[PDB]
């Protein structure tokens, strides 16, 4: 109970320095380039192009889904799982690669896997808002429903950031934890609603079932229903949001309490 | 009269491996009897306020690993270490990043060490005088020259205001036009009575900066005291060693390294 | 025509030093582990896994694919595709991270991408022979048209070290283009036999007739043929043989120019 | 009396940017005009066979470009280098990789230096044996202190067989007990007539190593002669630089750095 206070307040007083580091890694990632910062939109919109192109024309053949045509409904679906995957890729090595850079400075330890998740954040809010403005074009305005993505985005952020601080410090303790996060952030991607539903194709007593247990489900399911079937997403699925809440304690429990008991000892296990 | 760092007993432990079956072992069973290192070994000794301790001895002693004791970054094995007072570090390349430009460095790393956004703006433009890179500080840190991101460190480094401060095998930096300035800021730190570790090899800055001597040989305090006490018997020891033969050399290194492992 | 002799003379005599710095390379990125460098062996078994799950069982219910259950289809298709992504997005890179390393050594620098294609070649050889052994289990056993791999193997070797030539030199004098190769490498995977044939799906006179311009369509079907369907697959596709080495011939071509101009001038765009 | 290496009119420029616009309108622009700056500007010296050459000079003079250029790592702008014979450069840290252990290092970096197989397993053992890393050649380096790294790197790099050597910064290496056996190594590699850079800014190393000195100012070779010649003139600026106030330094540092710097 007092590891969930310490880390709570390390990441209450330094918000200013959480998103300036994570401006900071920004530019430091996207050094070289000659787009610049530019590639954290240009990566994910190639990206979500060659998805449409397979998932899309190869798979329906390009068939609308609820009324919405499939480019806007993969394109709202997806824009949250290029954020998820990097910032549980990169931030599970976080402190693996910047605990020595800070190890003799007085530094709130916990905020350094949330500032590189925070990294991809900012791009995640930019190719977001092109998502909405993209939508803007065939029809789909903003009703009052949009309001929802001021719960649902940090929703996104706080999944990420709780899966972070766990995964880092099962990283530092064990390496080989960061080799499994490939095949579970597969598991994570395949098996939800982002690509196809599976009601029109197969099972739904088993699949579509399952499905529900992802966090994912619950995310692109509530950005689909904030920005294009304007519902009110928590009428219907409360309890789901109530499973995705206390999956998110769960993980912020666990992962604080791992911190608090390692932090001193992470010079030994690096 | 007071004391500002107190270490007792302060041993540092480390578990030797070959093979990864060995490592896997140690881990999984929870009596298993491993070769261990000593990189300290019951260290005990206290400082007040205003003293300058220099940590001489041969490579591998163990003074980076006490002085990282004391710092904060490395945890005891076994002993506590009591600090009143903050502790900074001057190690000038910590928070230092290629893709960065000067300028942008020279925030990142004050952000890192701690300091807010109005100190940053408030020092920011000394840091870039005392640096004295000109129209490179506006350049990222990959094109400097290694005595320019020494310097860019090192003008970082030196705005901190600790309690206790541990300087790591450099007082000065750069060139010999910046190397006075760097002894300036240095002495400065000294007359506001603060407590200095410094570890280094150079025993003229040690003698002329230094007033106690902490010797560590194979992991353990072989003296400590005055430096008029302490440093003409550690010389001793240094002009001893030249003159033996390569067999006496590496006879006192095996046992000095016998005592520093032990299965256990 | 000096640049093709150059390249092919600094790969001829230091072999040796290709396969033991690849063997350092190995050592150096699995040190941390506690398996050690099994996990270039357990990973892709992890995706094999996720990737059966996802487009065995829920596309098509585990339905035999040319009376070979769709298991050790995928198990035979999906073994170079692991070797070929890891070593074309590490190899893109290769040259910015280790020229500073041997730049005041007299080294042969057009073999660094080399080496670090054969540290993911090592675990693909070992990846084969366990699917090779797998497939003994059921009924699959080795005819005579196995020997065939002794030309596909070193075939999708040669490609990947010909596209990491070219991609190495520009990755150096453009970073953006490593950040391409994200969207380039999905292309190549989906677009492909490995998870799915487009015959009893869908259209083939456009999706299926398409696929054949991919290298990875002749290197999955080729170790299909050489080591599930017991035939020689060169009697019916020996112009799309001739297709992949007319492209290997012309990737090495143009790798081999653009390295020998720029490699002098490295150190300025690192 | 046989020129070793021959430098003629090398000149190494460096294009300077703020933004990423002002560097992709200078990629995409046949006749766009940039900042640039000269690292080197037309420097023209040649080496004869045994000479010892002390490059000197104050931070960001150049120094490290002319010995890159020698060492053939870096290409001139303009002008050419010639070297009659192969240049080995002495940098102890390029090949060491901390996941590797001891044992492993040695023979990658020597497999990265271009040494043969049979080479490498007959030279390791004595390679070990001056090292005197004992029982931590069978760990890996990130284990090691820095002083154990700088000695284990400075054991794989003394064991070239160059004809012209470059050496950057470190004559010796390690504490007291090891910097001589590293000066008698360089000593011998001075005893059989090879021409050896030496680029530092230790004077006292200097005068007693080298034999002719290189004086680096501001991109340009100000001085080149006899070690009795030039660096007295060096030693006297250095003493004549601490005697202005800071003004008369700030305007020294702007008057070089003004004509370092053109649009073209
Ligand atoms: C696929 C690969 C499979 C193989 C993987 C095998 C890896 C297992 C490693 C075990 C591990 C990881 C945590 C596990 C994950 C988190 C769990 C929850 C996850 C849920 C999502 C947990 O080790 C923890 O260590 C704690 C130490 O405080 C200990 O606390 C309590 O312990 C006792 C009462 O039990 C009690 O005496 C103690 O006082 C308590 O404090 C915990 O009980 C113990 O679990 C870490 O091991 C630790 O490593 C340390 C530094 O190397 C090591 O300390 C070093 O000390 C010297 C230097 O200073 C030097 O001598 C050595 O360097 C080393 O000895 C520890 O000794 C070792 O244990
Ligand atoms: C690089 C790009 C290339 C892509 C590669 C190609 C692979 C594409 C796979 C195609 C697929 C994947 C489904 C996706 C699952 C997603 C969940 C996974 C989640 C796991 C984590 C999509 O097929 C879909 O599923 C159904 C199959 O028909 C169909 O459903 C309908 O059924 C109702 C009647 O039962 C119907 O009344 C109602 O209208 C729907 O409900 C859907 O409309 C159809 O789109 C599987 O279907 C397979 O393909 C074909 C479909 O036609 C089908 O072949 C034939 O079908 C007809 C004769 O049978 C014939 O007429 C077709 O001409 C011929 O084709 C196969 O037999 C089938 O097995
Ligand atoms: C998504 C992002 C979009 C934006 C991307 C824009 C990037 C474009 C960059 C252009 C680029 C990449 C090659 C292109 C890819 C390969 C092509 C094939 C690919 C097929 C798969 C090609 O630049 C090449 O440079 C060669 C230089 O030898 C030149 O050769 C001939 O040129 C003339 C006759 O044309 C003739 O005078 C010359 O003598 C010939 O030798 C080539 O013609 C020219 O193409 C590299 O640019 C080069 O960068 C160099 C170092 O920074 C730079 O040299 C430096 O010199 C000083 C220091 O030493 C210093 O002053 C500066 O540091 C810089 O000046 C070069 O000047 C510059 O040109
Ligand atoms: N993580 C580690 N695991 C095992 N041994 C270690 C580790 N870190 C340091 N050591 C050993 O601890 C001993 C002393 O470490 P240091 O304090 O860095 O040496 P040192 O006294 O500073 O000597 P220098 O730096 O060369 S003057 C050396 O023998 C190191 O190899
Ligand atoms: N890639 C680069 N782009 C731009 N400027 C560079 C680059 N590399 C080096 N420089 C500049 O070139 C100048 C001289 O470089 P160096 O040779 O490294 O300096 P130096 O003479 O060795 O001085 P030291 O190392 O501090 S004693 C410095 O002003 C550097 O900032
Ligand atoms: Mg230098
Ligand atoms: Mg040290």
């Amino acid at each position: 109970m007092s590891a969930i206070g310490t880390v709570f307040k390390e990441h209450v007083k330094n918000f200013y320095l959480i998103q300036r580091l994570a401006q900071f890694q920004v530019k430091i990632i996207n050094h070289s380039n000659y787009l610049g910062v530019a590639w954290e939109l240009i990566n994910p919109v190639m990206q979500i192009m060659v998805y449409w192109m397979v998932f899309g024309l190869g798979i329906r053949s390009n068939a609308p889904i609820h009324g919405v045509p499939f480019v806007y409904w993969l394109l709202v679906g997806i824009s949250m799982w290029f954020f998820i995957n990097q910032g549980i890729l990169e931030g599970t090595k976080a402190i693996t690669q910047k605990f020595n850079q800070v190890s003799k400075m007085n530094f709130p330890l916990s905020i350094i896997p949330t500032y590189i998740v925070t990294s991809r954040f900012y791009g995640h809010l930019g190719l977001l808002l092109l998502v909405i403005i993209a939508c803007m074009f065939t029809g789909i305005y903003p009703s009052i429903h949009i309001i929802q993505l001021l719960i649902y985005v940090p929703f996104c952020f706080f999944l990420t950031a709780s899966v972070t601080l766990l995964t880092s410090t099962l990283g530092v303790l064990v390496r080989d934890t960061q080799m499994l996060m490939q095949a579970i952030l597969r598991i994570l991607f395949y098996f939800s609603p982002i690509l196809w539903l599976p009601k029109n194709h197969g099972i739904s007593g088993l699949i579509h079932e399952m499905m529900k247990y992802n966090p994912v489900y619950f995310i692109a399911e509530s950005y689909r229903a904030a920005i294009l079937y304007h519902e009110w997403y928590f009428m219907d699925h409360w309890k789901l949001m109530l499973y995705n809440f206390g999956i998110v304690a769960i993980f912020f429990a666990i992962g604080a309490y791992l911190h608090m008991k390692y932090r001193d000892q992470f010079a030994d296990f690096l | 009269m007071n004391v500002s760092v107190n270490i007792k007993n302060v041993t540092k432990e480390y578990r030797i491996y070959r093979t990864n079956k060995e490592r896997m072992k140690d881990a999984l069973i929870p009596k298993h009897k491993n070769k261990t290192f000593f990189a300290l070994d019951d260290i005990s000794l206290k400082a007040y306020e205003g003293d300058v301790i220099g940590l001489v001895g041969i490579n591998g002693s163990g003074k980076s690993t006490l002085s990282n004791i004391i710092g904060g970054s490395l945890s005891p094995t076994v002993g506590k270490v009591d600090r009143n007072g903050e502790v900074s570090v001057i190690a000038i390349s910590a928070g230092l990043s290629g893709q960065l430009t000067g300028i942008e460095n020279i925030e990142f790393k004050m952000l890192c060490m701690g300091f807010k956004r109005k100190e940053i703006k408030a020092m920011t433009p000394k840091i870039i005088e005392f640096s004295e890179l000109g129209e490179f500080i506006y350049q990222p840190v990959k094109k400097y020259s290694s005595g320019m991101r020494a310097k860019l460190g090192f003008s970082i480094n030196i705005t901190v205001n600790p309690d206790i401060l541990v300087i790591d095998e450099a007082l000065s930096v750069g060139d010999q036009t910046f190397a006075q300035k760097c002894l300036d800021k240095i002495y400065e730190f000294k007359e506001q009575n603060k407590t200095i570790f410094f570890v280094s090899h150079n025993l003229g800055q040690v003698r002329q900066f230094c007033t106690k001597i902490a010797w560590i040989e194979g992991g353990k305090l072989k003296d400590y005291g005055e430096l008029d006490d302490v440093l003409p018997k550690y010389e001793a020891f240094l002009n001893d060693f030249k003159k033996k033969s390569k067999a006496e050399q590496k006879e006192f290194r095996n046992k000095l390294d016998e005592s520093r492992f032990v299965i256990k």
